[PDB]
DNA sequence: AACTGGTAGAGATTTTTCTTAGC
DNA sequence: GCTAAGAAAAATCTCTACCA
DNA sequence: AACTGGTAGAGATTTTTCTTAGC
DNA sequence: GCTAAGAAAAATCTCTACCA
């Protein structure tokens, strides 16, 4: 959702949660 | 997706003939293809690629235009490497006049290489038949591009402020383009070597004779051989004039091409 | 020394009009005499200072122009800060179509200076008095001078460029003006935001109401008068209305002129 | 029969990618823009073109070439 | 350094180059 | 470096060399080998030409020569009055520096137009080589006449193959060589004479060896990075730049 | 141009299921919608 | 004493993003 | 599992013609 | 397949030269 | 006696109009 200097915001079973970019590994998705 | 709305830019263009970055934020398709989008339109492609040449300067190379001043006309001849003009006043603007006004330049000062325009006096069996008796190269102009011969353009602008400069002080318009003439030559400086262009026309002129003759005597009693690696192949090529050693590379001769090569990939041979 | 050649370089200077590079090589004079004497000199002085100006890119600055296409008559007017653009063919170029077409254009958007040439068009009656009656400011340019109405002629030639893109699907030309000025509008992007000129005045005059708004709010709360020393002489100037205080310098207004004053100079006082 | 087939169409797809380009020119009096044309030689300032069956040079200020991707 | 038929060496700032003929001025300059 | 210019001294004691030739041979810069030349007592032209007019083929022709080099201008006249030879003179004087005449007692060569570009133009004219180059010139005419149509084609025709294709003289030179040379050779010592003076417009207080007490004025030669080359008691000597100080001089 | 090495390789990949290098070297199109042609595929995936 | 050049595209150079080989 | 080389793709910079 | 913008002056900014006050 | 501040004078850099 949100990506930013030290905190990304992600949607994961309709919730939404602030995890930081030390745990996060953000990739490519090809889903059309 | 964006495979239907590249479809959609394409019909967007061929109506309204927007540019890529209307395409590219209107159907949110990559710039790649809204750049190619507008490449493969030939109603667009309008503009040239905004950059400049630069024109043949060698010590032997002149320029030459007809301008008109008060009803008369003036021709110009202009020497490249120094800024050293003659000009003079026709009575017509045919090709019999140009061809004499050639061939006097031609008996007073080295001329090896002709550049003009398109003009008719220029483009002339008389002009031709003169430059094949005095052995000069005429070369012309791409049509209607003045830029081609920008020195002669730009000395006719030099040649009519000075003229407006000493106007009162002559009764016809021949005296003034001489004195004017005179004014350029002799009584202005500053340029390269702060000369004025009749010094800087010696002083290129002695010094090619005199660089030609030095040469000559020090190639004439020469030795070491010099053998070579070069290439995208490290193979090896013939015999080559060793002409000068530098700390860090050589300089080298080979089928009359000078060639700088460093120091680990020649071996020298006496 | 030099007084002799102080005599001798005007003497020449007056016959042959040297530049200063000359006289001071030649007479070995020094180089602020002989630019003295270049300078003193009439028949010299043909050069300018090589600089341009910028000109006023207020948000409700409009400017305007005529120019023609295929023996007709266009009229067009420019908003400067945003480059948006309204055209029309006018039957003649009189003074009576100019009015009508400034008074709707001062009925579709907020008008309050115009700028335009020395056409004897815009120099008219009629023109003065919608102006008068709209409440717009009107000035000149100054004669001969097209740099003065920069924009607009810039946007001549891009109305022209996109009329020849989209000639043949007219058939005749008002048509194909009304259409350049919707592909100018709405279907080109690229400048200051990534906009059009469409989304570029919304944007400015939106924002010029809203800061507006915010400030009033903001200043009729206000307090903390501030006392600040400044000027050639170590003076007190008087009551001053502090706007924002920063680290390292402070923003006041007196006499509605807005400052910034380094911390060591003032006082705040509740 | 087959390895010589892949070879040549190798080879003719490189010869095919070096030198296709397109050219539109401006020339005359009245300098207007014309159609494509096949470029022959660039050098630094002009360029020499093939239009119609016709030799051209044109300085490269008033002109436009488009390669391939 | 050498002149050629159609190409000059130079050294400049210790760098030696290959400049075409058509593109250098030669002087003794004298001053 | 001193004892390059005391061998250059004791050189031109001998044999009184010229100073380009010093300065090559003994390594010495070409102020100082000039100051060795002028300070001798028994060591102490480019711009010269002559005008005459001939006959042929009852056409006048106009012709001038450089004296030092014999080099040729030449000019086919619509008459003999003295405003088309005041034309050519304006001519030559714009394309040559042109500073001395020499002519015969013509009445075309003594009139007020000749005297009014003369004036014009800063020339010394004086009344009095040309009829050794017009015998020349006209041989080359005849040589190469059925090769043009018109007699000014012919002359221009001649000019050319005498300037640019007849090699003679010690080095084996054609006219238009001669001619550069010359006046690249003038224009070299003009240059370095403005050098000379504006070097010598200062002076030098130096500091002998073994001494507190600072010498004389002596004049500046020559200011290197680390040496300076001054003149005291018609004696050039070499004192470094740490024991002198050079102060401008108003002695005019 | 290569629009039409796209439409092509739209119809090719109807067929015959094709990757999109294959696709981008063949078709000689950028490798961005060559991507995204797999991956408008409900039974394929680019990896 | 109170006025004024600008716009948009073509290449060239530098920076950011994306995939894959290797330890 | 993590790094980094290498290439693709996007962003920034310099320079040109035309507007009576 | 083998062609091409340039010149000179007006200010602005930076560097070199010259005199004199001070320790 | 030596240094350095300060100003004068010279040198270098950027940018403009005009040439059919
Ligand atoms: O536009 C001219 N100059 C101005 C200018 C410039 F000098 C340099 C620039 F970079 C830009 C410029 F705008 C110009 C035009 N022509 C001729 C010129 O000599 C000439 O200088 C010329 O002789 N011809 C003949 C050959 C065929 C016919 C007669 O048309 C052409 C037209
Ligand atoms: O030379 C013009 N443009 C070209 C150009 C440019 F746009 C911008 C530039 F930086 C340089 C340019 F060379 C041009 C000339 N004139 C008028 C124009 O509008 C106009 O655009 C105009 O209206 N008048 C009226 C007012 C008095 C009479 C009628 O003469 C003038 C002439
Ligand atoms: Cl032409
Ligand atoms: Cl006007
Ligand atoms: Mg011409
Ligand atoms: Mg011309
Ligand atoms: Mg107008
Ligand atoms: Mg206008
Ligand atoms: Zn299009
Ligand atoms: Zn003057
Ligand atoms: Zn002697
Ligand atoms: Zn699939």
């Amino acid at each position: 959702i949100w990506k930013g200097e030290g905190a990304v915001v992600i949607q994961d079973g309709q919730d939404l949660k602030v995890v930081p970019r030390r745990k996060c590994k953000i990739i490519k998705d090809y889903g059309r | 997706g964006f495979l239907d709305g590249i479809e959609k830019a394409q019909e967007e263009h061929e109506k309204y003939h927007n540019n890529w970055r209307a395409m590219a934020e209107d159907f949110q398709i990559p710039q790649v293809v809204a750049k190619e989008i507008v490449a493969q339109c030939p109603k667009c492609q309008v503009k040239g690629e905004a950059m400049h040449g630069q024109v043949d300067a060698s010590p032997k190379t002149w320029q030459m235009d007809c301008t008109h001043l008060e009803g008369k006309v003036i021709i110009v001849a202009v020497h490249v490497a120094s800024g050293y003009i003659e000009a003079e006043v026709l009575p017509a603007e045919t090709g019999k006049e140009t061809a004499h006004f050639l061939l006097k330049l031609a008996a007073r000062w080295p001329v090896k290489h002709l550049h003009t325009d398109n003009g008719d006096n220029f483009t002339s069996s008389a002009v031709q038949a003169v430059c094949w008796w005095a052995q000069i190269e005429h070369t012309f102009g791409v049509p209607y591009n003045p830029q081609s011969q920008g020195v002669v353009e730009s000395m006719n602008h030099q040649l009519k402020t000075i003229i407006t400069q000493i106007r009162d002080q002559a009764e016809k318009i021949e005296t003034a383009v001489q004195m004017a003439v005179l004014i350029h030559n002799f009584k202005r400086k500053g340029g390269i070597g702060g000369y004025s262009a009749g010094e800087r026309i010696i002083d290129i002129i002695a010094s090619d004779l005199q660089t030609t003759k030095l040469q000559n005597q020090i190639s004439k009693i020469q030795n070491f051989r010099v053998y070579f690696r070069e290439g995208r192949d490290q193979q090896w090529k013939g015999p080559a004039t060793l002409i000068w050693k530098g700390e860090g590379a050589v300089v080298i001769q080979d089928g009359q091409d000078l060639k700088v090569v460093p120091r680990r990939k020649c071996k020298i041979i006496k």
